RNA sequence: UAAUAUUUAAAAUCAAAUAUAUAUAUAUUUGUUAAUAGAUAAUAUACGGAUCUUAAUAAUAAGAAUUAUUUAAUUCCUUGGAAUAUUAUAUUUUAAAAUAUAAAUACUGAAUAUCUAAAUAUUAUUAUUACUAAUAAUAAUAAUAUGGUAAUAGAACAUUUAAUGAUAAUAUAUAUUAGUUAUUAAUUAAUAUAUGUAUUAAUUAAAUAGAGAA
RNA sequence: AGGUAAAUAAUCUAAAGGGAAACAGCCCAGAUUAAGAUAUAAAGUUCCUAAUAAAUAAUAAGUGAAAUAAAUAUUAAAAU
RNA sequence: AGUAUGAAAAUGAUUAUUUUAUAAGCAAUCAUGAAUAUAUUAUAUUAUAUUAAUGAUGUACCUUUUGUAUAAUGGGUCAGC
């Protein structure tokens, strides 16, 4: 697959999928994953082994896990923090008891450090 | 001494047609009046 | 990332033109089509919290196509608050009074989302029974199309 | 003529090097006070030493104050999380500490549905235009 | 009295869904039979693949399964008539017929064989 | 050149009626390989390499030979917009030094009689050129300034604000 | 083939399909009318509404939004393959023709299921930490479970009093604002007012112990 | 009879969610807390309103298009 | 009905920020522009806070009931009991 016009461009985007959730990024972006990572700690680096689509302004390589040979896209883990706390109030319509359903889900923050053709 | 103007093909090729008589036109109303 | 950049052209209101003489869609279908344009659902930058729809100029509305016996039999209604003041007018009657444009407009109004924006969107649609109109100049027109 | 209008660069923490977000952690406790028992135990138990060994880029202060026990933590951005570890036990305190370390200092905030990426890079492809579309509308 | 707005016919979509459901039921039965056959084969002294291949497949002995297999008692969807996919015999209707969709839990209930002349 | 298959940004749903819906796009998946997707967008603020014209690349850059600042429009068809008369019919350097001197003298003498337009008419030459050549009597300039000031004063509140807004807009429109 | 008098049927009959010995026979299964009138009341038309029935000449273009039988391009063989056709794209050749590729997995749709994390309880496996260690605390992995009135069971928090009780105006108490911790609570910072300062932390004991419902 | 009395099953009572325009009791489905990628249920896919393309027939009444009004009459169509 | 103190609320006037004179319904929640305020790490293409553009969703609460948005019961609001 002739991958020269991706090689030559300066701006380039990628659509990698973590657990099938697609995120479309360039280098320098901050991806907020809506879950807590146990594999990676803070400061670790993830090489993305599933990238659906690499694209320039006018050309785009695509494929179900396209070869890791072709590109280098690697993200560093910055933060593991939770999204803000909420108490959604659950109740019926003539019943005095209420069930406070609390929610403070967790986030993993990445930074796309490298995004290049290989 | 021309100006930079364009024109759509849809509006250029549109055959000419006269709008029929509206009853709520002033002219028509005039005719009606006593 | 994708949303960042100069977005001025996206939210530009284009003027579209439909010649009902040269369009073979029957009334209702045409109206429906127009509605989408008015809303701005055709463009990928649409968001429901925003009126971003285009202008539509309809011309030669006298040659609109209506099926069956609807011209005679299809009755438009209007009620004041006052009991006994129900006005029921057949399509033909309405046409005679105001024009085919009115008919079209009504359909479009019916189609459109029922909220604040509605009226604005409706007013965006400009209709003319015959060919001539004051918007001829401002319909969107490309430089490559100028062969004719 | 070309005139320059001033601006400044925006820091992207991880693209070149990666500075570690947490910088100082202050284990605060009290000798007297049952609420501060777990904290005291933690301080005693070589766990702190282990933590230090693990993470040398972050410094551990150990204060003595009369109130409830705390884990005030200080981050690169400037902000400071503070967790009162009232009446917790050793393991829970450790967990709290871990949580503190993991977080970047940034304030908590409600995310909307699917707001994942956060860029300051102009779109690689342009923003759509009606006139430069592949398919014209009607 | 109280308005239960339920139509006397079914929409095309509904009909299609019903058909699909019918097909699925048939398939389940078929699968069961197949399983039984392969078990029999294994008991006799064959491999799985061999069993699958076999020309002379064994009918099921258990009464219920046998009955299900019989198209007289329990028709398959292609066999079944239009008039029986979307209507049931009601003893107290006009035309002695009633849309299946009226039958209480019609999405779960199976009911193919209406009476012969009704 | 490249012989890639080209595609629109496809949706499994109807584009006309539901282009803003992200889900459709996500659902769509295309056969693995390279593709040509022309950007559905103008290249005004952009600095992308696939946006730069071949004439502005150095004679060495491999991108010159490649074909992705496409010349889709053709200059034959497009009307000239807001262009000077010297561009339509080439520039002229007919006017000598003596003539120039004379013009200057005239300007110095009587600006209202011998205004720029008049000068242009006389010597088959641009008003801009005349201006470049010759400064008018400073008194005249002062008078003009005064007049302008007066006009400004005569404005209402709203108009001033509008003017300011316009100015701001103008300023903006050279940023890109 | 005209006129003629009934019937609106797949029972019989014929056709097609499936299962049994099988180019036949046996058994089962499916296939047989449509309009119009009749038609109707009181605040207002009343498919929820717009509206929907298509047409040469011309559209890179509309052709039911009704009723009946279906499909997920159409046809054959046994989920598949093949052919045919269509659309889109690319390349070559003279707006066509040839070659290759792709699409044929319709789609939407729930707080359903899965995935993705988090909590709790139980069952079964672990790992770390600390001298009923067959324990406890925390963390994993797999699984199952977590709507709820009357009702039963278990566990916490606020307030006030009594027993024990360091400490300190850089302290405390209360208040406001902004943070923090899965948050009726507490804590952090700033601010304001007290007060030479806790019945303070914690464990017990108790209660005039928690209020939009008389 | 939205009547009454019992029988069987479900739901409601005590059940939020999707559909049935609105809806206790219908059709699907049981909310520990999120997240939103993939299957989907019942229902739908011109617009309002999330999503659609086909095939063969029939209908010309706006019949009909999520609540089928009877005897009978007229006109046509098939079969004998 | 002790004395001090009192930024407790309901309630009134006023000023500031903001929204509001083509818009219709438990006045919130979610989405989402814009304007303003504060911030001694806004490095910004920054972060929070306030605010009825605009869009979607949304029959008060209790009691009693087979069943209540009900046009069934009860409550003018707040403080104390
Ligand atoms: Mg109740
Ligand atoms: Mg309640
Ligand atoms: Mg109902
Ligand atoms: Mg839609
Ligand atoms: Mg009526
Ligand atoms: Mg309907
Ligand atoms: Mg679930
Ligand atoms: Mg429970
Ligand atoms: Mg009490
Ligand atoms: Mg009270
Ligand atoms: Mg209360
Ligand atoms: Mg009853
Ligand atoms: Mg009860
Ligand atoms: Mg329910
Ligand atoms: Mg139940
Ligand atoms: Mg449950
Ligand atoms: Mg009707
Ligand atoms: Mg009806
Ligand atoms: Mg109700
Ligand atoms: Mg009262």
């Amino acid at each position: 697959t002739d991958t020269t016009p991706l090689k030559l461009s300066n701006e380039l985007y990628a659509i990698f999928k973590i657990h099938n959730r697609p995120y479309l990024v360039t280098e320098g972006d901050r991806v907020i994953l809506p879950f807590k990572l146990k594999q990676a700690e803070v400061g670790d680096i993830l090489n993305m082994t599933d990238v659906t689509t690499l694209g320039s302004r006018n050309y785009k390589l695509v494929g179900h896990p396209i070869n890791t040979s072709l590109y280098t896209l690697k993200a560093t883990v910055v933060g593991k923090t939770k999204r803000a706390f909420q108490t959604r109030e659950v109740t019926k319509r003539r019943n005095r008891r209420v069930r406070h359903a609390k929610s403070k889900g967790d986030l993993t923050i990445l930074r796309i450090s490298e995004l290049s053709m290989n | 001494s021309t100006r930079p103007f364009l024109v759509a093909p849809s509006i250029a090729n549109s055959i000419t047609t006269e709008a029929p008589a509206i009853n709520h036109s002033p002219e028509l109303a005039n005719a009606r009046k006593w | 990332s994708q949303k960042i950049g100069h977005s001025g052209l996206a939210f530009a209101r284009l003027w579209h033109h439909v010649d009902v003489a040269r369009d073979k869609r029957t009334l209702g279908r045409l109206a429906s089509a127009i509605a989408i344009t008015l809303i701005g659902r055709h463009k990928p930058v649409y968001h429901p919290s925003q009126d971003c729809g285009d202008y539509v100029v309809v011309t030669n509305c006298q040659k609109i196509r209506v099926t069956g016996k609807k011209f005679e039999q299809k009755t438009y209604w209007s009620h004041s608050g006052r009991p006994g003041q129900l006005k029921l007018q057949t399509m033909n009657k309405v046409v005679a009074d105001k024009g085919f444009g009115e008919i079209l407009k009504k359909a479009v109004s019916g189609m459109l989302p029922k909220n604040k924006l509605r009226k604005q969107r409706l007013d965006r649609l400009k209709v003319f029974d015959g060919s001539e109109n004051p918007y001829k100049q401002n319909i969107t027109a490309f430089a490559h199309e100028q062969s004719s | 003529v070309v005139k320059a209008i001033a601006r400044n660069s925006i820091g992207r923490n991880g693209v070149g090097a990666f500075v570690f977000p947490c910088r100082k952690i202050t284990l605060q406790f009290c000798n007297w006070g049952g609420s501060s028992e777990g904290m005291r135990k933690f301080l005693t138990s070589k766990r702190l030493d282990k933590w230090g060994q693990e993470f040398p880029w972050i410094q551990f202060e150990v204060m003595r104050k009369s109130g409830h026990p705390l884990l005030r933590a200080e981050y690169t951005n400037g902000r400071e999380k503070v967790i009162c570890v009232r009446n917790l036990n050793i393991d829970n305190v450790e967990n709290k500490l871990k949580l503190l370390k993991d977080s970047d200092g940034d304030i908590l905030r409600r995310r909307t549905k699917n707001d994942n990426v956060e860029s300051l890079n102009s779109s690689v492809r342009g923003i759509w235009s009606p006139l430069h579309a592949a398919k014209r509308h009607r | 009295g109280l308005l239960w707005k339920i139509p006397w016919r079914m929409s095309t979509h509904q009909k299609t869904r019903q058909r699909e459901r019918l097909r699925n039921v048939d398939q389940v039965i078929k699968q069961l039979t197949l399983g039984l056959h392969v078990q029999r084969c294994q008991d006799k002294g064959l491999t799985y693949q061999e069993a699958m291949e076999s020309k002379k497949k064994y009918k099921p002995r258990s009464k219920s399964l046998r009955l299900l297999n019989k198209p007289s008692v329990f028709p398959k969807e292609n066999q079944m008539s239009s008039k029986d996919k979307y209507w049931t015999f009601d003893k107290k209707a006009v035309g002695y017929r009633k849309g299946i969709h009226k039958v209480p839990k019609w999405t779960k209930i199976s009911i193919r064989k209406a009476p012969k002349f009704f | 050149q490249f012989g890639f298959p080209k595609t629109q940004v496809t949706t499994i749903y109807n584009k006309t009626k539901s282009a803003s819906n992200y889900k459709g796009y996500l659902k769509h998946r295309d056969a693995p390989g390279m593709y040509y997707q022309p950007s559905e967008s103008i290249a005004t603020g952009s600095v992308n390499s696939e946006t730069i014209p071949r004439s502005f690349m150095a004679a060495s850059d491999p991108r010159r030979g490649l074909d992705m600042p496409v010349q889709s429009t053709k200059a034959k068809q497009c009307p000239n917009v807001l262009v000077g008369k010297s561009t339509v019919n080439g520039k002229t350097y007919h006017l000598g030094p003596q003539e120039i001197d004379e013009i200057r003298k005239l300007r110095l003498d009587n600006p209202q009689k011998y205004t720029r337009k008049f000068l242009a008419a006389k010597y088959g030459i641009s008003p801009l050129f005349v201006s470049m050549v010759s400064k008018p009597s400073e008194q005249h300039v002062q008078i003009m300034e005064s007049r302008l000031q007066e006009i400004q004063s005569r404005w209402k509140e709203k108009r001033r604000i509008a003017r300011e807004d316009r100015k701001r807009r103008k300023l903006l429109w050279y940023q890109a």
